[PDB]
C-alpha cells in the first residue's frame, strides 16, 4: 500500500522456478501449485511455432550472443561465402561457349 | 439495463476493422450508461435515509 | 480433420494435372522434331505440304491445351499455398455456384486423350510418308 | 432506434456492392471471348505464313 | 501469427481489468459503510458523558 | 526484448494485479470483522451499565 | 523486394515494450538477402544472353554476305 | 480457370461438404453460448435471494 | 487487364465481406430487451473504447473503392473496342493483299 | 558474447541497486562498437574478394 502502513515484500513469479512440465504421472493439477495457464499455453504455441526454424535462428532468440555474425548459414546457402572463383568465358568466334561451370 | 447497455457495447466493440465507427448509437449508449449510474446512486441514497 | 483431408484431395489433383502437363510436353517436342525432319527432306511434294499443314494445326491444338495445363497447375499450386492467416481469405458473395463451363472428369480426360490420339495418328501416318519419300 | 437506422444504411451499401461485384464478373467473363477470338486469329494467321 | 499472439494478450488484459474494476467499487462501498458506522458509534459517547 | 521476456513481463503485471485484488479482499473481510466486534463490545458495556 | 523491405521499415516504428525481435525480423532479413541474390544472378544471365545474341548477329552478318 | 479446365473434381464435392457442415457447427456453438448465458442469469437470480435471506 | 480486373474485384469483395459480419453484429444488438436473458456486466467498454471511423468517412471509403471498381470495368470496355477495330483491320488488310 | 553476458548478469540485480550507472553506459558503448566494427569487417572482406 501507499499509506503509513507499508511493507517491503519480495514476490517470485510463477512458471519461473516453481512449476513443472506436464506428464501423465503429474496429471490433473494441484490447486496450490503456481501453474500459470496463460504463459503455459502461450509458450506451448510458441514452441510449436519455434521448432520450424533451424538452430542458428533459434540461438539468435537467446539472451547471450553465441551466434554467427553473418546472417546466411553455412548448411543452407548453396554458394560459398566470399568465394573468389567465377568462370567467365570470353566470347571468341569459333569454339563453343558454355554456362554454369561452377556446377558441372 | 446496465447489463443490456454493457452487452450491446461489447458486441458492438467486436466489429471489423473499418465498420468500427464513432456512431450515433455509441453516443446514445455512453449517455445511457452514465445516466443509469447516476440514477442508481440517487436510489441508494434514498434507501439509506429510509 | 476436414481441412487436412481437403489438402490431400487438392494435392492429388495437382499430381494428376502435372503428369498430364509433362506428357504433353513430351508430345510437343516430338512434334517439333517431326516437323523439322519432314522439312529436311522436303528441301508427292504436294502431299508433303498438305500433311505439313495438318501437322502444324495439330501442333497448335496441343500447344493451346499445354498452355491451359500451365495455368491450371499455377492456380492449384497457389490454392494449396494459401493457408490460415493470410489477407486473401474472405467470406464470398456466392461460394456455392456452378458456372457456365460445367464438364465432368470422364469427358475432360477423354477429350485430352482424344487430341493426343489425333497427334499420334498423324505422327504415324507421317512416318510411312517419311519412308515412302526416302 | 439508433441501432435500426444504422442497420438500414449498412443494408443499402451491402446491396450496392453486391451489384457492382456481379457486373465486374460479367464484364471480365465477356472480355475473355475476345482473347479466344484473338488466339483463333493467331492460328489462322500462322498457317498462311 | 505474431498479431494473433498480441490479440490473445489483449484479451487476458481486459479480463483482469473487468475484475479489477469490480474489486475497487466494492471496496469504496465498504468504506462508506464504515464512515456511517463511525458517526453512529460517535453519538452514544455524548450520551454517556 | 525477446518474445519470452515480453510475455513474462505482461504476466508479471497480471500477477501483480491479482495479488493486489487478494490484499483488498482480505482487508474488506477484516473490516466487516472489526465492525461486528466493535458493535458487540459497545453494546455489552452499555448493558452492564 | 519493394513489398518485403518496406514491410520491414513500416514495422520498425514500434514503441518501447514491443520493440523486440521475433521470427518476423529473421525471416524478413533472409527474404531480402535472397531476393537481392536472385537480382544479381538474373542480371548476370541477361548479360550473357545479350553476348550470345551478339555472336548470333555477327554470324548472320558474315553469312548473309557469303 | 478457363473454358476447358472447369473440371468439377473431387475437390468441389469436398469443399461444399465442408461448408455445409460448417454452418451447422457455428449454429450449434451459438446455441450453446446462449444456453450458458441463460444458466448464468438463473444462478444470479437465486444468489440474490440467498444473499438477502442471510 | 484480366488480372487487374481480378485484383480490384477481390479488393471490393473485401470491402463487402466486412458488411455481413457487421450487419449480423448490429442485428444481434437489435434483438436485446429487458425481459430477455444473455445481457451481462462488462464494465470495460464505457471507460475505454477504440475508434477508427465516422459515418461520412466510412461512406467515403466505400465511394472510393466503388469508383475505382467502375473505372477498372470501363477501361476494359475501351480496350475491347480497340480489339474490335484492330481485328477488323487485320482481316481486311490480309484479304486485300492476298487477292 | 562476453558483452551480452555481462549485460544480462548485471541486469539481474536486486531492487535497491538497479542503477543506470556508468558501467551500463560503457556496456552499451561496447555493444555498439562491436557491431559497427564487425559489419565494417564484412564489407571489407567483400571488397577484397572483388
Amino acid at each position: 500500500p501507499m499509506g503509513r502502513d507499508a511493507a517491503g515484500q519480495l514476490w517470485y513469479t510463477g512458471l519461473t522456478n516453481s512449476d513443472s512440465r506436464e506428464a501423465w504421472y503429474t496429471l490433473p493439477r494441484a490447486p496450490d501449485s503456481p501453474y500459470r495457464e496463460a504463459y503455459a499455453r502461450w509458450h506451448g504455441c510458441y514452441g510449436h511455432r519455434e521448432r520450424s526454424l533451424p538452430s542458428a535462428y533459434t540461438q539468435r532468440l537467446r539472451e547471450t550472443a553465441w551466434y554467427d555474425p553473418i546472417i546466411p548459414a553455412q548448411y543452407t546457402d548453396p554458394s560459398t561465402r566470399w568465394g573468389s572463383v567465377l568462370w567467365k568465358d570470353r566470347p571468341i568466334r569459333g569454339k563453343e561457349f558454355a554456362i554454369n561451370r561452377h556446377r558441372f | 439495463p446496465l447489463k443490456v447497455a454493457q452487452t450491446r457495447l461489447y458486441q458492438r466493440s467486436h466489429r471489423p476493422n473499418v465498420e468500427l465507427c464513432r456512431d450515433a448509437a455509441q453516443f446514445r449508449l455512453a449517455s445511457e450508461v452514465e445516466e443509469l449510474n447516476l440514477s442508481l446512486a440517487a436510489l441508494k441514497e434514498k434507501l439509506l435515509e429510509a | 480433420w476436414d481441412e487436412h483431408d481437403n489438402r490431400t484431395r487438392l494435392a492429388e489433383r495437382i499430381d494428376t494435372v502435372s503428369r498430364w502437363k509433362e506428357m504433353l510436353d513430351k508430345c510437343l517436342t516430338d512434334l517439333d522434331a517431326e516437323i523439322d525432319a519432314l522439312a529436311q527432306m522436303k528441301e508427292k511434294i504436294s502431299q508433303a505440304f498438305e500433311k505439313l499443314f495438318l501437322l502444324q494445326e495439330a501442333r497448335q491444338r496441343l500447344n493451346s491445351d499445354h498452355r491451359g495445363k500451365m495455368e491450371t497447375l499455377d492456380i492449384d499450386r497457389g490454392c494449396l499455398s494459401l493457408n490460415l492467416t493470410s489477407p486473401n481469405i474472405s467470406l464470398k458473395i456466392n461460394p456455392t455456384r456452378v458456372p457456365n463451363g460445367s464438364t465432368s472428369l470422364q469427358q475432360w480426360d477423354d477429350l485430352s486423350r482424344f487430341n493426343k490420339d489425333h497427334g499420334e495418328a498423324e505422327m504415324k501416318k507421317a512416318i510411312e510418308l517419311r519412308e515412302a519419300i526416302a | 432506434r439508433k441501432v435500426g437506422e444504422r442497420l438500414q444504411d449498412m443494408h443499402g451499401w451491402k446491396s450496392e456492392l453486391q451489384r457492382q461485384v456481379e457486373e465486374l464478373v460479367s464484364e471480365t467473363e465477356l472480355l475473355l471471348a475476345q482473347k479466344q477470338r484473338l488466339e483463333r486469329a493467331l492460328d489462322a494467321t500462322a498457317g498462311p505464313f | 501469427e505474431r498479431v494473433n499472439d498480441i490479440g490473445f494478450w489483449k484479451s487476458e488484459i481486459i479480463h483482469e481489468l473487468d475484475a479489477m474494476i469490480g474489486e475497487t467499487n466494492e471496496l469504496t462501498d465498504i468504506k462508506k459503510r464504515l464512515e456511517r458506522a463511525l458517526m453512529e458509534t460517535e453519538a452514544p459517547l455524548q450520551v454517556a458523558r | 526484448s525477446v518474445p519470452e521476456s515480453w510475455a513474462k513481463f505482461t504476466d508479471d503485471n497480471i500477477l501483480r494485479s491479482q495479488s493486489e485484488r487478494a490484499a483488498s479482499a482480505k482487508l474488506r473481510d477484516d473490516i466487516q470483522n472489526v465492525l461486528v466486534v466493535t458493535a458487540n463490545e459497545m453494546w455489552n458495556q452499555f448493558n452492564k451499565v | 523486394l519493394k513489398v518485403a523491405q518496406t514491410r520491414l521499415d513500416e514495422r520498425t516504428r514500434r514503441p518501447n515494450i514491443e520493440l523486440c525481435r521475433d521470427m518476423a525480423q529473421l525471416r524478413l532479413v533472409n527474404e531480402v538477402y535472397e531476393v537481392d541474390d536472385t537480382i544479381q544472378t538474373l542480371q548476370q544471365r541477361l548479360r550473357d544472353a545479350e553476348d550470345t545474341l551478339q555472336s548470333l548477329a555477327h554470324t548472320k552478318a558474315t553469312l548473309e554476305h557469303d | 480457370r478457363p473454358n476447358v479446365e472447369l473440371c468439377r473434381d473431387q475437390a468441389q464435392y469436398g469443399l461444399t461438404d465442408e461448408v455445409h457442415q460448417l454452418e451447422a457447427t457455428i449454429a450449434a456453438l451459438k446455441q450453446k453460448l446462449a444456453q450458458a448465458q441463460d444458466a448464468l442469469d438463473a444462478l444470479y437470480k437465486h444468489l440474490a435471494r440467498l444473499q438477502a435471506d442471510i | 487487364q484480366i488480372r487487374l480486373n481480378w485484383e480490384h474485384k477481390e479488393t471490393c469483395e473485401m470491402d463487402w465481406s466486412d458488411k455481413v459480419e457487421a450487419y449480423n453484429i448490429d442485428e444481434a444488438c437489435c434483438r436485446y430487451n429487458n425481459q430477455s436473458t444473455d445481457v451481462q456486466f462488462y464494465p470495460h467498454s464505457a471507460k475505454f473504447e477504440e475508434s477508427a471511423s465516422t459515418p461520412e468517412t466510412w461512406a467515403k471509403f466505400t465511394q472510393e473503392h466503388l469508383y475505382r471498381a467502375e473505372r477498372e470495368r470501363l477501361a476494359s470496355v475501351n480496350l475491347r473496342n480497340l480489339i474490335d477495330c484492330i481485328l477488323q483491320d487485320t482481316s481486311e488488310d490480309l484479304r486485300l493483299q492476298c487477292d | 558474447s562476453i558483452v551480452t553476458d555481462n549485460l544480462q548478469c548485471r541486469e539481474r540485480r536486486q531492487h535497491p541497486d538497479l542503477v543506470r550507472d556508468c558501467v551500463e553506459i560503457e556496456l552499451l558503448k561496447e555493444a555498439e562498437l562491436i557491431r559497427n566494427i564487425q559489419e565494417l569487417l564484412k564489407r571489407t572482406i567483400k571488397q577484397a574478394v572483388s
